[PDB]
């Protein structure tokens, strides 16, 4: 008898989608194990409603264990959910971008075991990906937004490591405090044509707009954004150029319910490994806890046993931080009618792409010479041009 | 990709017709577009083009009898023809190259336009 | 208008405190253009319950900011990671009355903390510039794994890199654990005698208790703490003399949030401005919203004043740290603590009786022991260093050479006389020539005697990442030397920029550049038979190379690059005798070691003149104690002239 909820925040999906994902596990089942399911949803949460919903479903049927949802993309509902878990030392396992988007990560105590791509491992594509058109890095324009020097670390120690090109030379940090023309003074002091930036959803909007009025959201220049930025939404603010490339985890083609379907295998075959393994029950709290926590402390948790899980395959075996080591990458672009549109696939650490070479489409309107990016044809000869294969 | 030419017919010389190719793309800026001609016992010809930048060339041979012209907004081509003679009839075709790709020569199904008295 | 602020304290007494507090805060000003008010809540029994009960305080009133206090149970984080995340999931800024935990100091992990005590992080830099005043230049750091090990580690990283002294032996011990012996005893070797520690109480003691057992804790040896490694059972048994300190004001609690409440009160009566003030978000239902003017409140705060008070001025750090303020040097005497002296930061003023030492002797502890014995790593080369297997009664034969004056020899031990195929073997055997008779006359000179080894495999040494690594280990004796197998260098060594950039070397004391062997077209660097591949002759150079670098550091030359890349020998006589067998065509080297080979063998010619000039040098560790003799005493020997003696004797007359 296991125990799983699904929660839906300000969405018109859920209802149909909880019958369905219940008949999953019965079939998804290979072990002779027990599945129980409810759901559950809710309008605009705060922190207040989810705390009394958590107990107030554990003090109903005995959770075992949740599975959580949400959208609209808020920092403070991440940390929200994490602490919660950590207390009441019961596994919690949340699918999707909302709760997914990325932590510092917390104390080993602590069971979350979050679901998507690293800061490294989102970064390390973002670099790679230079490697195919556009050849320096050329400029990093960050704020104070928090993870900044993970991140500004990990691409200075790689670019110097790999001897082959790769001359980034200029590297600017702004602060929003001012938020006036003292922006702008930094921010004219870096000419080249690749910008990378890393910053929060509120303010890119501030940033391309002022970049906009000195004429950097020009034809000839390319930004170049992660996950976090934006990613999360169909609905594209104002103010950002047409023509972005991000790599994010949104997967256009994907359904929640396929998620939670390996998600709820996650929860089962896991535990039927060290269940079966040596007779263990997964002895439940008497209540959220408030005395009754202390002799459950010493059962062994399924750690040792939740770092594996396998089937429907892709491995997706966790880590200590609790980053996939086998995600779902996409790279995905804004095309003319503001409708983000799939562009490239990222599996078994390759580029594939549909694209050979750039679009080179324009930027907002009211603004296009597009005089420029001259095409050469030339022949294999004599020493004048000699053609060799590629190293 | 895939394209789509239409506007052919039967129309007497010194007539003018409405021709057009039109393919779905999101990236619709940059394609060279060009028409080509192939009568029967010759090899198919050149007639107009229009470039990534904006500028257009003519063929010499039937120099004035039609115009082109690219719509940026909507994803289709058409060619304006006018002063019609029997030198003209052929089925005229369209065709994109570069801009990624490979296997780099596209053609139509084909629209045959008719010129007599 | 009515401005609210909110406090969080476990006392139920000091409510009183509180109550005078807002008292207060309503006597600096009451002029009823701001007014105060104030709320509290209870102590945490649990977490859920307290938590809601900040929200419903939260929604109560108009709340702008939030204090926090100190709990009594051992619960290293028990009460602010409840309030800290709900707050900051509205950027409501919160005052820190009195905690020190490295971690809510990282503003990339949690919202705008600002902290009027300094945490244990910054107070490294404090010892380091006591130190500094001391004159200590060779230190050891101990530290742990957990957040403050990784925190201590990144300051005083920062603080180093300041002055770029580049300190040593960065060893770790793993934390809750017994019976850890190795890293002591590892570290005791580094020759200076320092050691820094920060950890819990616990830890502490364990280290003490090893540290006695080891021995290590008597004359000698000077070494100093922070605050958490002096109190509670670590302070029951413990060597005598702990150097130490403690914080400016600690435990004052009532008088910090009166403080607190001064600086608040200033700031928000400076925030009188501004086109946007909205209000502060009210309730706990649909007011998701984000907290629109947030930063600018943290902003100005931030750059706030306050002078008058117990507290003292500050200007907070860009973190929220105390900035500058004071602090206490305490020692052991006799198992009683007693003040010696006040550090304000910036320097220390001793106002107290003096400090005895463990040792009881009250010399400065400026060790730094020079030890009479040092490593040496060399190569095989011919001109320079000859090896000899010596003879059955254990001393290679002598040999008047030409005078009847005998030529020194050493004992030099380490290679398996096979590099090819041996599993394992080490041999002695005697080394004589050029490089030894001047590092006899420099050890005659500087007064310390020596021990020589040889290298591992015979490569050089060149920059190279391959695998298991995100670094080029440098493979051979330059890496020996970093690594620590090593002290000094003396082999026929050439200087460049890549090996500069690490090393540092002395003066050179003979000129050389690269020229090219041939046996009796061929031409100076300029002919398409070198400038194109061609099949009449073949050139090859000995693997991992300076000639390798400097052929892989010009765009001009890939093709010349490959072609020597395709196929190259790992030897140097080996080479030698293969062109002398007609089966190589011609090959480039050294200068000094290809002439003296040419005219001491048997029908040899030197092609053409060198081209890429370069010297060689003797290599020592960055930031090393003999410097300043060696420099002098390589001048020495050239204006006296003898090196031109040994030179006559070793390379001038073959007979
Ligand atoms: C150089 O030699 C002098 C000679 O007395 C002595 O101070 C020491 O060995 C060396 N000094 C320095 C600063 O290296």
């Amino acid at each position: 008898a296991l125990n799983i909820a699904v929660m839906l925040g300000h969405s018109h999906d859920v209802t149909e989608r909880e019958l369905r994902t219940l008949w999953g596990p019965e079939q998804a089942a290979g072990l002779p194990l027990d599945v129980n399911v409810v759901a559950l949803l809710m309008n605009r949460t705060d922190p207040k409603s989810l705390i009394t919903h958590v107990c107030d479903l554990m003090s109903g049927a005995r959770i075992h264990g949740l599975v959580f949802g949400d959208d609209t993309d808020q920092e403070a509902v991440a940390q929200m959910l994490d602490f919660i878990s950590s207390h009441t030392f019961v596994p919690i396992l949340g699918i999707h971008g909302g709760a997914s988007m990325i932590m510092a990560d917390k104390d080993p105590t602590s069971t979350f075991f979050q679901f998507g791509a690293s800061i490294q491992q989102q970064a390390t594509v973002m670099l790679k990906i230079m490697q195919d058109y556009d050849w320096h890095v050329f400029s990093l324009v960050t704020t104070i937004f928090p993870g900044y020097r993970e991140f500004i670390s990990f691409v200075k120690t790689t670019v110097d490591n790999s001897f082959v090109g790769w001359d980034m030379q200029n590297v600017i940090t702004l602060d929003t405090s001012f938020e006036d023309a003292k922006t702008q003074v930094q921010l004219k002091k870096i000419h080249s044509s690749v910008i990378l930036l890393y910053s929060s959803k509120d303010e890119a909007v501030l940033i391309l707009s002022e970049a906009r009025s000195l004429g950097l959201t020009g034809y000839d220049f390319f930004w170049i954004v992660p996950s976090l930025v934006s990613g999360n939404t169909e609905l594209i603010p104002k103010e950002f150029p047409s023509g972005l490339i991000s790599v994010s985890y949104d997967d256009w083609d994907y359904s929640l319910e396929a998620r939670v379907r390996d998600g709820i295998g996650i929860l089962t075959t896991a535990a039927s490994s060290m269940l079966e393994k040596f007779s263990y029950i997964p002895e439940a709290k008497a209540s959220c806890y408030g005395q009754m926590e202390r002799p459950e402390v010493p059962m062994h948790t399924l750690h040792p046993f939740m770092v594996n899980v396998t089937w429907d395959g892709k491995d997706l075996s966790f880590t200590e931080e609790g980053y996939q080591v086998h995600p779902r990458l996409v790279v995905i672009v804004l095309n003319k009618d503001r409708e983000w549109e799939k562009v490239g696939k990222w599996e078994n650490h390759t580029l594939s792409l549909r694209h050979a070479v750039w679009p080179r489409y324009k930027s907002f309107s009211d603004s296009e010479p597009d005089d420029n990016h001259l095409s050469i044809v030339t022949l294999e000869e004599a020493p004048f041009v000699i053609v060799e294969d590629i190293d | 990709v895939q394209l789509q030419e239409s506007g052919g017919g039967l129309v007497q010389a010194g007539g003018s017709l409405r021709l057009s190719c039109a393919a779905s793309a999101a990236a619709a800026a940059a394609a060279a577009a060009g028409w080509y001609r192939q009568a029967p016992g010759k090899e198919r010809a050149a007639a107009a083009a229009a470039a990534a930048a904006a500028a257009a060339a003519a063929a010499d041979s039937v120099k004035g009898r039609f115009t082109i012209s690219r719509d940026n907004a909507k994803n289709t081509v058409y060619l304006q023809m006018n002063s019609l003679k029997p030198e003209d009839t052929a089925v005229y075709y369209c065709a994109a190259a570069a801009a990624a790709a490979a296997a780099a020569a596209y053609w139509g199904q084909g629209t045959q336009v008719t010129v007599s008295s | 208008k009515i401005v609210n602020i909110g406090a969080v304290l476990s006392t139920r007494k000091h409510e009183q405190m509180f109550r005078e507090a807002v008292n207060q805060a309503n006597k600096r000003h009451g002029s009823w253009k701001i007014q105060l008010n104030a709320t509290s809540v209870t102590h945490k029994p649990n977490a859920i319950q307290m938590a809601l009960s900040v929200c419903e305080d939260l929604i109560s009133s108009q709340v702008y900011a939030i204090l926090v206090s100190h709990p009594p149970t051992p619960n290293d984080h028990f009460t602010p990671t409840p309030v800290s995340y709900t707050a900051g999931f509205y950027r409501i800024p919160v005052l820190g009355l009195t905690t020190r935990m490295s971690i809510y100091s990282d503003k990339s992990i949690h919202l705008s903390f600002l902290r009027t005590v300094p945490p244990y992080s910054h107070q490294s830099s404090v010892w380091f510039e006591m130190m500094r005043v001391y004159s200590w230049n060779h230190i050891i750091l101990l530290v742990s794994d957990d957040h403050e090990g990784r925190a201590a580690q990144k300051r005083l990283e920062t603080l180093l890199e300041e002055r770029e002294s580049k300190a040593e032996k960065v060893l770790q011990f793993d934390p809750g654990t017994k019976n850890v012996t190795a890293l002591l005893m590892e570290a005791k070797e580094l020759e200076a005698r320092v050691i820094i520690l920060s950890a819990s109480e616990d830890d502490a003691a364990t280290v003490y208790r090893a540290a006695a057992m080891l021995n290590m804790t008597g004359s000698g040896y000077v070494w100093l703490v922070g605050e958490r490694e002096i109190s509670g059972n670590a302070l029951r048994y413990a060597p005598d003399g702990i150097l130490g300190l403690q914080l400016i004001n600690g435990k004052n609690e009532s008088a910090h949030i009166s403080d607190a409440v001064g600086v608040v009160a200033q700031a928000v009566h400076e925030l009188l401005e501004k086109e946007n003030i909205t209000d502060p978000p009210r309730g706990c239902v649909g007011n998701t919203n984000i907290w629109k003017t947030g930063p600018l409140f943290k902003r100005v705060l931030m750059s706030s004043k306050y002078a008058d008070g117990v507290t003292g001025r500050v200007e907070f750090n860009e973190d929220g740290d105390r900035k500058f303020a004071n602090y206490s040097i305490m020692n052991l005497q006799n198992r009683k603590l007693v003040q010696v002296g006040i550090y304000n930061g910036t320097h220390v003023i001793p106002n107290d009786r003096k400090i005895i030492w463990p040792g009881g002797e009250t010399e400065k502890p400026r060790g730094y022991q020079m030890s009479t014995r040092l490593k040496i790593v060399t190569i095989h080369q011919e001109p320079f260093v000859y090896v000899k297997p010596t003879l059955s009664d254990g001393t290679c034969k002598e040999e008047f050479t030409v005078n009847g004056d005998p030529v020194k020899k050493v004992i030099c031990t380490g290679p398996n006389d096979t590099s090819p195929g041996s599993p394992r073997h080490t041999v002695p055997q005697c080394c004589y020539g050029f490089c030894i008779d001047l590092l006899i006359k420099l050890a005659r000179t500087m007064n310390f005697t020596y021990e020589v080894h040889l290298v591992a495999d015979g490569k050089f040494g060149t920059q190279e990442r391959v695998n298991n690594s995100n670094k080029k280990e440098w493979n051979g004796m330059m890496g020996e030397l970093l690594s620590g197998q090593a002290d000094m260098i003396v082999a026929p060594l050439t200087i460049n920029n890549e090996r500069a950039q690490y090393i540092e070397f002395s003066k050179p004391f003979k000129y050389q550049g690269l020229t090219i062997l041939v046996k009796k077209r061929i031409t100076g660097i300029n002919d398409p038979r070198l400038r194109n591949p061609s099949d009449k002759f073949i050139y090859a150079t000995v693997k991992q190379s300076s000639v390798d670098i400097y052929f892989r550091r010009q765009v001009e030359l890939s093709t010349m690059y490959r072609h020597m890349e395709k196929h190259n020998y790992e030897s140097a006589a080996e080479a030698i005798q293969a062109v002398r067998d007609n089966k190589l065509h011609a090959f480039i080297w050294d200068s000094a070691v290809l002439e003296f080979e040419a005219s001491q063998k048997c029908d040899l010619v030197t092609t053409g003149e060198l081209f890429f000039r370069s010297g060689f040098g003797i290599g020592m560790r960055k930031d090393s104690p003999w410097k300043q003799n060696v420099s002098l005493s390589i001048l020495k020997s050239h204006e006296n002239g003898f090196m031109e003696d040994l030179d006559k004797t070793w390379v001038r007359y073959q007979e």
